[PDB]
């Protein structure tokens, strides 16, 4: 077929090769574990004798030659364009069967693996090809497990190729097993391989999953919903305060979380939107919340440092004044009465806003919402209104969990389905057309 | 060549001098936010002496120009942190390091 | 019984025990007699009684073709037996119900009264190892509150109750 | 009576396990029987230990520690 | 109201009605119906405050339901709600709640809390679902925020075909509509993205030319909208990992956005940053001048300059007016939002244009300087889906909220610390709780093998690699993994092994290797040793006593990464041994007490996962010799309270252990015998 002699004179025994490969795989199949011990030992002895006879007759090199001649082509369609449709339909299967036969030939045989250590370098050169990656990986695993000479042959380039296989083909645990075999074999460690794998896989922190301890973060909000619409009766400018009575900077090894600001719902639903409900995330960790932490303005899980007189992280005896102007969308902060040289603006105003504080363990804070719900320490800016004025006449102002589930006994925990939309929050009177 | 943001102000007068041992807590972070070191994780304050090349030099100037009791975020360029070689297995080549250093004590 | 069943469950009643004993013989005679089968079938078809109409009227206040005229499954006698079964279950306990269970299996393999009685009498002695939890913590947690007790039942009455509940259960699982 | 001794306790425990179940792990079987033989051959423990026993004076302790470290 | 309750198979979908398929058997009291693969009438309707007792008998394959104690009946006389179902993978309690519906599920951990169990079920030999459990059963509930997951090969509507890049073509990922032209076809919009993001430069610096192509940080990809698909229904661009907005009616004017304005002390706005999670354009408006709409497939090209964070678009060889400016370090996923109006919707084309690198160069660091476009198997097409579960945490923060006074406002206080271990997926830029790997299987397997690789790279005294690994798995993580009761068994074993290998294996091996050699200095302490503690020839507790035989010295180094001394790369990294010892003792006592009663929920899922890692850590510490005196007495009483009593509780020996646990107990007894032999040798030297 090669050398440009493509014609019907070709003598490819495609079906015969497929059948013979299946028969040989069955011939070299390892014994079942369910068998009796002595029968298993007899079958293992027969398998080892077959492997030794094949190796002495030089069948491994024949299999390698067949694999190489099949790999000169790049795809099933490319093979079929020269050999024919019937040969192309089984090119992939024949390659897989050849690799399986090689693995069965060398599996568990120290002598065969030691002899294959020489060709081990050629095997890895085609590890990246998708049609042969799994078979090459299995053969490599067998050889590395059985022969220390394979480990001695393995160098930095091969390890980097294996790590690149991780990088390109995704998360495959067989590659990790191969790396483990490279690190340790037969109770003897290879320091060079260990150092290479460490230095070439760990510092990237881009392939293996990363672990970390994260403080649980909860949120508190008043039962207030602020929204702006066309023809609505809701005031546009609002103001509230949060003052800190106590804050432990490090309750655990991770810094204490304390952010204050505003959050928006997802289109008139009372449930805060865009964020998870369990822990780890607070105000400003999504695009539905807008937070201040003393030094940074937080939004979309992104923090921008902001200047203020004697800027510092929120601590004891700190008063934060939050102002929300929905006329021209803006959110502003004032720390201890000093203005914060930063502002949120031009955010989505389709939805309901509410004051919110997010925190980890180790705080005492107090909402000041004006009136009989907390006297303001500072005079609110002109035009802005206290947050207690947004309470509906029937309801009573209350500070509660932003999410639905809190610490409680399991058999008393209330499971909640989807909640009705708070369409009555925005009072838009539409008279009958006359 | 390093620069410092305040987080919690210190006393503002007492600073490290030559021949003094700084006792600090720090939290080493990569520029993408991945933590690579933390003395608070080990629950053991880190002690290092000024001018003896005991630590990375950027951390050295940051701690030197911090004050007693102060907490600060230190940004260190690779040239003062680890350079192009990096730390094998921990720090990638040419990595800017962010530390959260609290200067607990001066001995 | 369906109306007042909870009250007898809360407070055991010798009258309920007598009623259960009563319907036990009714059920066993119902199972044994063969001509009675076609005889009840003929009586029901002559009356054209809906049978299920009584249960439909009961569950009507609570809103709760092939077998339109009559059905095997919804016999009135077996319905009464299954409604009174909770009384028997509350009178009995698993602690003798394990040997009552192999009493049913002996009945299935066709053991009659004499051998069933003597086998039960012989195998009551099989005690467990001195931890065995279900039995001891059930009965102990129940009766360590000392004042209330049901222990005034005689071994012969216990044997008779074992026998009759076993035969009722065996006939019920047969049909 | 009760075991009241580590050797008796181990001797009882190994036999009880072996006669309570057919152990499917050859490693477990070997460990159990090694332990039982050790319990019944307490003399052999000293026979093995004493040749590997050596005593030194107080002035060579540090040098012996360094040599053991190397 | 509209609520259902019953038993579901493990594979039950969270976004489908209970009983509307084969995966669940439910009772619906809103309409007094039974639900499995359809609807039938069964029972009556509850009112507010009712209690529905769900009953299953997997032996007889039966299901029953009771309302306030009374058994619900079928339309016929049958009490059984379901009669012939295969066991399959088993059944778990499940409930579904509609709009404004509130329910409570009680698994009967405290049987006294069950309202109608005694009335019906107690006498029928029905066990409460959580009767033999020590900890609360974890709860899983349908997720609210949709997430991007790979398109299944068995999807009803979406099919993805991977087309390899030839000499004259480019790699392509074609999205097709399976069910178009058949009814129940999804006319709803779908949100597709590529599995890997392009990350912008960390700091922004304010034929073709090979040098420019190598030095550039500009990447390109394209989307071909096929003829017959309306360009007004297709959006092309980039999204961030924050995008979760599944809306049937999508428009570019309603994407989440914000503007952070930073100014000086007195006005003087010095910067304004526009932030959003969706940087896309509509193909219909991108067309703009007059085209035939079908002469060739529309080719919208997206160009990202990461060195400057600039996003530009090309309609047909023509630059579009729409452009975006992203913040530094932004990770952007290629994304297409399409409402299918044809069996063939669109296709990603991962090629390149003049003077621009392909997308694979920026996606994969190994191809950072490879101009040839590539589509490795890691890159795939994901779609926004609602078929996901969320694990309700077993513990929440204890927050106390109270109105102090009218003047003082509302006090919110939280003092008790609480933490969870977060597993971060790097390519997807997302994080999960590591306890979700109980139900995520491929991630569980990969992370277990990652832990095995961590052990292997530091195995056999590789102190440098152990120090490096201390950066990736710190000791708070190790302690949390050791102590947590809800950890998967594989992860628990892996973390125990990782702790042992990083911090304890070297010295444990040194002591075990010097174990069978007795070098006894001749000192007064040695001379004071006697075979028996007192005149009564009673054996002392093994290990407890005075031993003077020479032992290897135990030394550890601090795993600091700011130092440059390098002299700490000898010795294993330091770990809190007192804390580890106390936790080991407490956990072993708890494990003995809990495994005595043979609970249904052992830590790790099996008794092996509960005991083998814990006993391995305990044995390692015992080999190291950290235990002393009272701790030795406590552990010996845990092993065997009767024999080791000092003058109904059963130790680990009389506990009906599995075979691996028996092997570890054999190791422990071997060490105790070795301690006795060492004491005998020291006494012999003292007498001699």
């Amino acid at each position: 077929l090669s050398k440009k002699a493509k014609a019907s004179t070709v003598d490819l025994p495609i079906e015969s090769v497929s059948l013979s490969l299946q028969d040989l795989i069955g011939y070299f199949h390892p014994p079942d574990e369910h068998l009796e011990h002595e029968d298993k030992q007899n079958r293992l002895r027969a398998l080892k004798n077959r492997q030794n006879l094949f190796q002495e007759e030089g069948m491994i090199n024949l299999v390698l030659e067949c694999i190489d001649r099949l790999h000169v082509y790049s795809s099933a369609a490319h093979f079929a364009d020269v050999a024919g449709r019937e040969a192309g339909e089984s090119w992939k299967s024949i390659l897989n069967s050849l690799y399986e036969l090689l693995a069965a030939l060398i599996r568990g045989n120290r002598k065969n693996c030691a002899q294959f250590s020489g060709s081990l370098d050629w095997l890895i050169s085609r590890l990246e090809r998708l049609e042969a990656s799994s078979g090459i990986l299995e053969v490599l695993h067998c050889v590395l497990v059985e022969s220390p000479e394979a480990l001695n042959i393995i160098k930095e380039g091969h390890i980097k190729s294996i790590i690149s296989l991780l990088d390109k083909h995704g998360r495959n645990h067989k590659v990790l097993d191969v790396l483990c075999s490279l690190c340790v074999c037969h109770g003897v460690a290879v320091r060079s391989n260990q150092h290479l794998i460490c230095d070439n896989l760990l510092p990237g922190r881009d392939l293996l999953l990363q672990t970390r301890l994260v403080n649980h973060v909860s949120s508190m909000r008043p039962n207030i919903f602020l929204g702006v619409s066309e023809g609505s009766a809701q005031y546009k400018k609002w103001y509230y305060e949060l003052m800190v009575d106590h804050t432990e900077p490090f309750v655990t090894a991770e810094a204490t979380h304390l952010r204050v600001g505003w959050a928006s719902t997802e289109g008139y639903s009372p449930y805060p939107g865009g964020g998870e409900e369990w822990g780890g995330n607070g105000v400003g960790d999504d695009l539905f919340s807008y937070g201040f932490d003393g030094l940074h303005l937080w939004s979309g899980c992104i923090a921008r440092t902001v200047s203020s007189p004697n800027q510092h992280l929120l601590r004891t005896d700190d008063v934060i004044s939050c102002c929300l102007d929905l006329s021209a969308p803006s959110i502003s902060f004032r720390i201890n009465g000093q203005p914060v040289q930063g502002m949120f603006e031009n955010f989505n105003i389709d939805g309901l806003f509410f004051p919110v504080v997010s925190f980890s363990a180790g705080i005492k804070v107090r909402f000041l919402l004006g009136g009989r719900h907390g006297e303001f320490k500072f005079l609110p800016p002109p035009g802005y209104a206290p947050c207690y004025e947004a309470v509906l006449p029937k309801e009573k102002l209350k500070v509660e969990h932003s999410r639905e589930y809190k610490q409680e006994r399991t058999y008393t925990r209330d499971l909640l389905g989807p909640t009705v939309s708070l369409t009555q929050a925005a009072f838009t009177p539409i008279p009958v057309d006359t | 060549g390093v620069e410092i943001e305040t987080i919690s102000p210190g006393d503002g007068r007492t600073f490290p001098k030559k021949g003094q041992t700084c006792v600090v807590h720090y939290t080493g972070m990569l520029q993408n936010g991945k933590k690579f070191d933390s003395s608070r994780d080990r629950n053991k304050p880190f002690k290092f002496r000024i001018g003896k090349q005991e630590v990375i030099k950027g951390f050295e100037e940051g701690a030197a120009q911090m004050s007693l009791g102060q907490r600060a975020k230190l940004t260190c360029t690779p040239d003062v942190a680890y350079g192009a070689t990096g730390h094998p297995g921990v720090i990638p080549p040419n990595a800017t390091l962010i530390f959260d250093v609290e200067l607990l004590n001066l001995e | 019984v369906d109306y007042n069943r909870a009250k007898w469950l809360k407070e055991p009643n010798p009258e309920a025990e007598e009623l259960f004993r009563m319907v036990a013989e009714v059920f066993i005679y119902w199972s044994k007699s063969h001509n009675f089968k076609r005889e009840e079938q003929n009586f029901v078809v002559q009356n054209e009684i809906n049978n299920m109409s009584f249960l439909i009227t009961d569950t009507k206040s609570k809103m709760s073709r092939k077998g339109d005229r009559y059905s095997m499954q919804t016999s009135l006698i077996v319905a009464a037996l299954k409604r009174l079964l909770p009384i028997g279950l509350n009178i009995c306990a698993p602690g003798d119900q394990e040997l009552i269970a192999l009493a049913k299996n002996r009945f299935s393999l066709k053991d009659t009264e004499d051998e069933v009685r003597d086998i039960i009498r012989s195998n009551i002695h099989l005690q467990g190892k001195l931890e065995d939890p279900a039995i001891r913590w059930q009965m102990a947690l129940y009766k360590d509150l000392p004042n209330r007790t049901d222990d005034t039942s005689d071994p012969e009455k216990t044997v008779e109750r074992v026998l009759d509940i076993a035969n009722v259960l065996f006939h019920l699982e047969q049909k | 009576k009760k075991s009241s001794t580590l050797q008796q306790l181990i001797s009882e425990t190994m036999v009880r396990w072996a006669q309570e179940s057919v152990i499917e792990d050859p490693e477990l079987v070997r460990a159990m029987f090694v332990l039982l033989h050790r319990q019944y051959d307490g003399i052999g423990g000293l026979v093995r230990a004493l040749p590997k026993t050596y005593t030194i004076n107080g002035v060579s302790v540090e040098d012996t520690i360094n040599l053991l470290a190397s | 109201g509209d609520m259902r309750v019953g038993w579901s198979r493990p594979g039950c979908q969270p976004d489908q009605e209970l009983g509307s398929d084969e995966r669940a058997f439910a009772f619906d009291g809103f309409k007094a119906q039974r639900w499995h693969q359809g609807n039938e009438h069964y029972g009556r309707s509850w009112q507010a405050g009712d209690v529905v007792g769900c009953m299953v008998d997997m032996n007889e394959h039966t299901m029953m339901f009771t309302l306030n104690g009374e058994i619900l009946l079928d339309d016929s006389g049958s009490e059984l709600a379901f009669k012939d179902f295969d066991v399959g993978d088993g059944f778990i309690p499940v409930c579904s709640l509609g709009v404004a519906q509130v329910g409570r599920m009680n698994f009967g951990k405290d049987v006294s809390t069950l309202k109608y169990f005694t009335i019906c079920g107690l006498q029928e030999g029905y066990e409460p679902f959580a009767v033999n459990t020590n900890r609360d059963i974890t709860m899983w509930l349908s997720k609210r925020l949709p997430q991007f997951l790979q398109v299944p090969s068995n999807h009803e509507h979406i099919e993805v075909t991977r087309i390899d890049g030839t000499i004259d073509s480019s790699p392509c990922l074609k999205v097709t509509q399976k069910s178009f032209g058949s009814q129940n076809s999804n006319t709803d919009i779908m949100f597709y993205r590529l599995s890997m993001p392009i990350e912008c430069a960390e700091v922004f610096s304010k034929r073709d030319d090979y040098d420019f192509l190598m030095q550039t940080s500009t990447y390109y990809y394209s989307v071909r909208i096929f003829p017959g698909q309306e360009p007004a229904n297709v959006w092309v661009g980039w999204i961030t990992s924050d995008f979760h907005q599944y809306d049937t009616g999508f428009d570019l004017d309603r994407v989440r956005t914000v503007t952070v304005t930073l100014g000086d002390e007195k006005g003087k706005v010095h910067e304004s940053i526009k932030r959003s999670n969706c940087y896309m354009v509509c193909a219909g408006e991108s067309m703009s001048p007059g085209q035939g709409r079908n002469n060739n497939g529309l080719e919208i090209g997206c160009v990202v300059d990461a060195a400057s964070g600039l996003l530009t678009f090309i309609a047909n060889g023509k630059e579009l007016s729409t452009y975006y400016q992203v913040e530094p370090s932004t990770k952007l996923f290629p994304a297409v939002f399409a409402q299918a109006t044809s069996p063939n919707v669109f296709q990603f084309e991962l090629g390149r244009i003049k003077n621009v690198m392909p997308l694979s160069a920026g996606l994969f660091k190994s191809e950072h300087k490879n101009p040839v476009p590539q589509c490795p198997p890691r890159l795939h097409v994901q779609f926004l889906s609602h078929v996901l579960w969320s694990r309700m945490p077993n513990q929440f923060l204890k927050v106390d909220v109270s109105r102090i006074s009218e003047r003082q406002g509302w006090l919110v206080q939280c003092l008790d610390p609480l933490q969870f271990m977060s597993l971060h997926i790097p390519e997807e830029n997302r994080s999960v709780d590591i306890l979700e790997l109980t139900e995520q299987e491929e991630l569980l397997k990969f992370h277990y093998h990652t832990l095995r690789l961590y052990s292997a790279v530091c195995a056999l005294g590789n102190h440098r690699v152990a120090h490096a690994l201390c950066s990736h798995v710190d000791e708070p993580q190790l302690l949390y993994a050791i102590e947590n009761k809800y950890m998967p068994g594989l992860l628990r074993a892996g973390y125990y092994d990782l702790l042992i290998d990083i911090h304890l294996s070297s010295y444990a091996t040194a002591r075990l290797m010097m174990n069978n050699e007795y070098i006894v200095p001749m000192t007064e302490e040695t001379k004071s040793i006697t075979l028996f503690p007192d005149e009564n020839k009673k054996h002392g507790l093994p290990g407890i006593g005075l031993s003077t035989s020479l032992r290897p010295r135990m030394q550890f180094s601090s795993p600091s990464f700011v130092s440059i001394s390098n002299e700490c790369y000898q010795y294993s990294p330091e770990f809190p041994l007192d804390i580890l010892k106390s936790k080991t003792i407490q956990m072993l006592t708890e494990a003995v007490k809990e495994g005595s009663l043979h609970a249904r929920d052992p830590v790790g899922g099996t008794t092996e996962f509960l005991f083998v890692p814990l006993i391995k850590l305990f044995y390692t510490l015992l080999i190291m010799g950290i235990f002393h005196n009272e701790d030795l007495k406590h552990i010996l009483q845990l092993i065997e309270p009767s024999v080791f009593k000092e003058a109904p509780k059963e130790g680990l020996l009389q506990m009906k252990l599995p075979e691996p646990v028996k092997l570890q107990m054999c190791l422990l007894l071997q060490y105790l015998c070795d301690c006795q032999v060492r004491h005998r040798i020291e006494a012999i030297v003292a007498f001699s």
